[PDB]
RNA sequence: UGGAGAGUUUGAUCCUGGCUCAGGGUGAACGCUGGCGGCGUGCCUAAGACAUGCAAGUCGUGCGGGCCGCGGGGUUUUACUCCGUGGUCAGCGGCGGACGGGUGAGUAACGCGUGGGUGACCUACCCGGAAGAGGGGGACAACCCGGGGAAACUCGGGCUAAUCCCCCAUGUGGACCCGCCCCUUGGGGUGUGUCCAAAGGGCUUUGCCCGCUUCCGGAUGGGCCCGCGUCCCAUCAGCUAGUUGGUGGGGUAAUGGCCCACCAAGGCGACGACGGGUAGCCGGUCUGAGAGGAUGGCCGGCCACAGGGGCACUGAGACACGGGCCCCACUCCUACGGGAGGCAGCAGUUAGGAAUCUUCCGCAAUGGGCGCAAGCCUGACGGAGCGACGCCGCUUGGAGGAAGAAGCCCUUCGGGGUGUAAACUCCUGAACCCGGGACGAAACCCCCGACGAGGGGACUGACGGUACCGGGGUAAUAGCGCCGGCCAACUCCGUGCCAGCAGCCGCGGUAAUACGGAGGGCGCGAGCGUUACCCGGAUUCACUGGGCGUAAAGGGCGUGUAGGCGGCCUGGGGCGUCCCAUGUGAAAGACCACGGCUCAACCGUGGGGGAGCGUGGGAUACGCUCAGGCUAGACG
């Protein structure tokens, strides 16, 4: 007895679950660089930190991750690892992080 | 978006519009940005279309979109005529 | 233009924050009478220069904390114990009425 | 309303004669002329000393009896005279005066203000061109008052046209009988009415 | 351009003092009465419960299909299959469902008003500008098959398209870390490193249109923060554990103790914290000479809410009225396992109540959503209906008509009154009867031009055969209150402290202008009264504008805290105070003028305003502050 707006209801469903594994995976990724950005192995945790940053600009490219909140994500994820790498030192990769 | 259209002001069987700059997500008869004409559809006066020229290309300038009747009392008034 | 009010230091006992007490006079709105207002605002202090007495500006600032919305912009006269006097008798006075 | 019913016990009430039936009222049939004293059974009697609410209240009821205008009509042209500036008694009376059917009686189209009432009601009389039937309707100086082209030749208007002939009309309105019609010159001043009414006695009843 | 008082304490007086009345107002109701029209307005109570219909969708110019039908093909026929086309149905996909509409619950609060901050922010669609769109891949519905359930619906397998999703490339540019420069909170620039783009469709078809992507800006809308203002009770005096602050994090578009860890012990309060009660707030509105008091309905702005409570998802935007989940109460279905529902959308039902409307017409107008467009949706809206609920206009006749019919009421029995009132005479023509008969409606669109400017053309009226115009044309609703004083209007009879009246004073116990009836009169009039409520008078909470010896009122006295108040002179500051300039003060309302409905109510146009607050500049007499001085106050 109702209107055909359940679609729209369906839909949000879908992209939920759109959404809710892109960031799944960036959480993930972002804590696996800093593990290794704590145990000195510079040149993986930068590996992995430009597949995260990667990841996170493409989930901004649509509405999951969408504005500036995406660059804040980055922001914190950078100086996380930059920070953690001084402890240790030997940036080998040269990655995400300028010269 | 902004938009420039007519809002209902005279009485029942009296119509009286305002030709004015509002958001079109208000009322027609809500709190309008800006008055910019009036018209009388029963042409009860002499003067029963007037518009503001200038604030008219201003608020199209700056991207307001007109209705149709509000775009056609505007080019009777000459907003769009570059001669 | 961002509220720059002028008031005395009366509380320095908290962490990078002051307690900057700010009087005004006004008219009664329907006496007439000049009466003399009164209000506490948190400021900030990020380099403990402030200290109790101290007479100082302060200016309207992105807020800090919950009630703390104010910065010290600066030393308006320096430690004038009169005012804090006068302030720590007013609150003593309210221990003798209480029942 | 409108009052309708005995006029001439006005005329008696009032103590003042009277000009409700136009005509009769000059002749010696107005109950006036031979019974000066109030209506009903305790008019012969002995009057007592009225009280100030009783002058005024009596001096208003005379000049809103003499137009035949309702109480709302009349307080509401008070209240408007006393809103604009100057005396309030004189742009009343000039108010009154400017009513489209008293306007009528001044010009001599009818012979009282009721049936001048009547004529404009009917359709009778023409504003500069345009027909209007509306006694309250307020007359500009400058407006041509007209009669129908179409009722000019009723009898009526003729005996009252025919008997205007040679009568003088007021300072502030000007009269062509024969293509019957008139024109409102100006605002009348106190000086222009005759009307044996004090208009500040009006002014103190409404200042109550 | 503005200000009235009166009755009442006494045998009489003056004062104090309360009570009452005359005024204006209402989303009103009730009694009696009730003719027409226009414009407004109409659940104030149960934010109680709701049958039924409608109220939010739209795009085939994003994509592939199912069903029904037709036409044309590959074939000699059959089988099978291809293309075109019509109707219909959902699906995938995009945009809209966050607007519009309703309501006053809850909220004493940055909720609102007002003035500012955002170097701490976002903004779909829209506008301007710069650049770009290369290649490959994948999945889920529809559909096909099977299962479970009474139902709601649900589960599994398989096929497939896209403006669906993903990968690589191009880096105009942008994002981030770090460094430098400028600027000064997170603003702007620059370098290296790293990371991030895209979608196609339609034709009048190789050229345009609707789009897409990245970025900068505009515009609009909004988030957050701050100064000041915002009811009653102190028979509420102490309140606080995320409490106050810090550090580091989480979170958001963004600050924040918003949230979380650890550390410090703070934060608030008689300048009224905390608690209780009450209440959306404002533009305004009512009243008032003003100050002020009261109020927040219609309309407009902001807020909050969607049976009660909580919560996230999706999205530019929601903690989402007609979206989702859970708990509670309720109603309905039920195979008793489990499900469905949420009028404070329009109308309507029922309950409560003194009381508040039609289950109407329409997409024509204005506005909104989608679409290239045609067009579709719109209980927004435009109209009509009902209700003297309000405001305004109008009618129930006009003129002549006796020293005066009758009836009725008084009466000195002479007469007086109802009263020119009536009957009557002449006249107009409310109603109605015909005929004509609208403005509101010219755009979208089409054609020319160039899908521009400009020109031309065509369609479309709910109200409604309504308004209005012409002709014809009948004398054709009046009621309600009052008549002792305040307060305008008096007699007769009945009644006998009875029956009753009464806003206050008061009236009636034999001859009542006060009761009841009659005659007459007074006041208003399609109204008149009553009740309730607000302001008024009321200078009766007295800022303007009161008082305390005896009328209500000086604390039993002192000491003294906070607070309030401060002699004379000079100078500095310019906080109060004052001045100039400027911004702000939406519209509607109010005021003034002109104009449109035959007037008015109603409405349009223009004009004038204005406190307050922000900013810049100026003044220094007074109040303030600071520095110094004096001795008349004070103390020694
Ligand atoms: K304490
Ligand atoms: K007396
Ligand atoms: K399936
Ligand atoms: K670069
Ligand atoms: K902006
Ligand atoms: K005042
Ligand atoms: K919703
Ligand atoms: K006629
Ligand atoms: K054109
Ligand atoms: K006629
Ligand atoms: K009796
Ligand atoms: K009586
Ligand atoms: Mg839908
Ligand atoms: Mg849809
Ligand atoms: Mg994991
Ligand atoms: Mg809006
Ligand atoms: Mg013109
Ligand atoms: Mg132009
Ligand atoms: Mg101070
Ligand atoms: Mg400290
Ligand atoms: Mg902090
Ligand atoms: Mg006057
Ligand atoms: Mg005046
Ligand atoms: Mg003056
Ligand atoms: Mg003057
Ligand atoms: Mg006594
Ligand atoms: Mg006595
Ligand atoms: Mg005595
Ligand atoms: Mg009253
Ligand atoms: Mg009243
Ligand atoms: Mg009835
Ligand atoms: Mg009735
Ligand atoms: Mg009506
Ligand atoms: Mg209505
Ligand atoms: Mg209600
Ligand atoms: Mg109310
Ligand atoms: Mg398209
Ligand atoms: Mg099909
Ligand atoms: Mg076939
Ligand atoms: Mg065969
Ligand atoms: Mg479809
Ligand atoms: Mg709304
Ligand atoms: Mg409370
Ligand atoms: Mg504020
Ligand atoms: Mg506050
Ligand atoms: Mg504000
Ligand atoms: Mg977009
Ligand atoms: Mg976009
Ligand atoms: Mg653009
Ligand atoms: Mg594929
Ligand atoms: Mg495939
Ligand atoms: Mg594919
Ligand atoms: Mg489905
Ligand atoms: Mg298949
Ligand atoms: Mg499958
Ligand atoms: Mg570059
Ligand atoms: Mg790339
Ligand atoms: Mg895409
Ligand atoms: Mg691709
Ligand atoms: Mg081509
Ligand atoms: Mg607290
Ligand atoms: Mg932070
Ligand atoms: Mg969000
Ligand atoms: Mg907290
Ligand atoms: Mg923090
Ligand atoms: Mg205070
Ligand atoms: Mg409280
Ligand atoms: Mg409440
Ligand atoms: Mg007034
Ligand atoms: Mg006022
Ligand atoms: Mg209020
Ligand atoms: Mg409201
Ligand atoms: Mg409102
Ligand atoms: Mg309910
Ligand atoms: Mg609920
Ligand atoms: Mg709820
Ligand atoms: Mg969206
Ligand atoms: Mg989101
Ligand atoms: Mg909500
Ligand atoms: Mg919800
Ligand atoms: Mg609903
Ligand atoms: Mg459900
Ligand atoms: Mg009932
Ligand atoms: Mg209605
Ligand atoms: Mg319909
Ligand atoms: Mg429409
Ligand atoms: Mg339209
Ligand atoms: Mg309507
Ligand atoms: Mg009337
Ligand atoms: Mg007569
Ligand atoms: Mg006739
Ligand atoms: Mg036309
Ligand atoms: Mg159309
Ligand atoms: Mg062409
Ligand atoms: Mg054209
Ligand atoms: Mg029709
Ligand atoms: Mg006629
Ligand atoms: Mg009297
Ligand atoms: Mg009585
Ligand atoms: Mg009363
Ligand atoms: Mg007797
Ligand atoms: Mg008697
Ligand atoms: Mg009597
Ligand atoms: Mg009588
Ligand atoms: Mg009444
Ligand atoms: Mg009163
Ligand atoms: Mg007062
Ligand atoms: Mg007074
Ligand atoms: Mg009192
Ligand atoms: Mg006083
Ligand atoms: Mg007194
Ligand atoms: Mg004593
Ligand atoms: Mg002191
Ligand atoms: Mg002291
Ligand atoms: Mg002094
Ligand atoms: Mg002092
Ligand atoms: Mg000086
Ligand atoms: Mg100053
Ligand atoms: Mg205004
Ligand atoms: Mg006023
Ligand atoms: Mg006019
Ligand atoms: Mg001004
Ligand atoms: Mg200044
Ligand atoms: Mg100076
Ligand atoms: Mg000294
Ligand atoms: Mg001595
Ligand atoms: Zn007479």
């Amino acid at each position: 007895r109702n209107l055909s707006a359940l679609k729209r209801h369906r839909q949000s469903l879908k992209r939920r679950l759109r959404n809710k594994a892109k960031k799944s995976a960036i959480k993930t990724l972002s804590k696996k660089a800093i593990q290794l950005a704590q145990e000195g192995k510079a040149e993986e945790a930068l590996k992995i930190m430009r597949k995260a940053e990667s990841l996170i600009d493409k989930a901004a490219k649509g509405s999951t991750l969408h504005k500036n909140a995406a660059a804040r994500r980055k922001s914190r994820l950078m100086r996380k690892v930059r920070q953690l790498l001084e402890a240790a030192g030997a940036p080998l990769i040269g990655g995400g992080l300028s010269a | 978006m902004v938009k420039i259209r007519l809002a209902r002001f005279g009485s029942k069987h009296n119509p009286h519009y305002r030709i004015v700059v509002t958001d079109a997500r208000r009322k027609r008869d809500g709190k309008y940005i800006e008055k910019i004409g009036y018209y009388d559809p029963r042409k009860t006066t002499p003067d029963w279309l007037k518009v503001d020229v200038e604030r008219a290309r201003y608020w199209l300038s700056v991207g307001a979109q007109p209705t149709d009747t509000a775009r056609r009392l505007l080019r009777q008034a000459g907003v769009f005529r570059q001669e | 233009p961002k509220k720059v009010l002028t008031g005395v230091v009366v509380s320095d006992k908290m962490q990078k924050t002051v307690t900057v007490l700010v009087e005004r006079q006004f008219p009664h709105p329907l006496y007439g009478k000049v009466i003399k207002r009164s209000k506490k605002y948190l400021a900030h202090d990020p380099e403990e220069k402030y200290k109790l007495g101290d007479v100082v500006e302060i200016i309207e600032s992105r807020p800090i904390s919950k009630r703390k919305r104010f910065r010290v912009l600066r030393l308006v006269e320096s430690g004038r114990m009169d005012l804090v006097e006068k302030y720590l008798i007013r609150r003593q006075n309210y221990e003798s009425l209480s029942k | 309303g409108r009052y309708i019913g005995p006029v001439c016990r006005l005329c008696r009430r009032e103590g003042v004669k009277l000009y409700l039936k136009g005509e009769r009222c000059y002749s010696p049939k107005c109950a006036m002329e031979r019974r000066p004293y109030p209506p009903g059974q305790h008019g012969q009697k002995r009057a007592r000393r009225p009280s100030d609410y009783a002058v005024r209240l009596r001096e208003k009821q005379k000049l809103r009896r003499i137009y035949g205008i309702s109480e709302r009509q009349f307080r509401n042209l008070f209240e408007e005279a006393s809103k604009k500036k100057g005396v309030t008694g004189s742009v009343f009376l000039g108010l009154l005066e400017s009513r489209l059917d008293n306007v009528v009686y001044r010009l001599g189209f009818a012979v009282s203000r009721r049936q001048a009432r009547q004529l404009v009601r009917h359709g009778h009389i023409t504003v500069n061109g345009r027909r209007v039937d509306l006694p309250s309707y307020r007359v500009r100086p400058g407006d041509e008052i007209a009669v129908a082209e179409k009722s000019r030749n009723l009898e009526l208007i003729r005996q009252n046209l025919e008997a205007m002939k040679g009568r003088k009309v007021g300072p502030w309105l000007s009269l062509d009988v024969e293509g019957m019609k008139g024109k409102f010159l100006r605002l009348p001043d106190r000086e222009d009415l005759a009307l044996p009414v004090n208009e500040q006695l009006v002014i103190e009843f409404y200042s109550r």
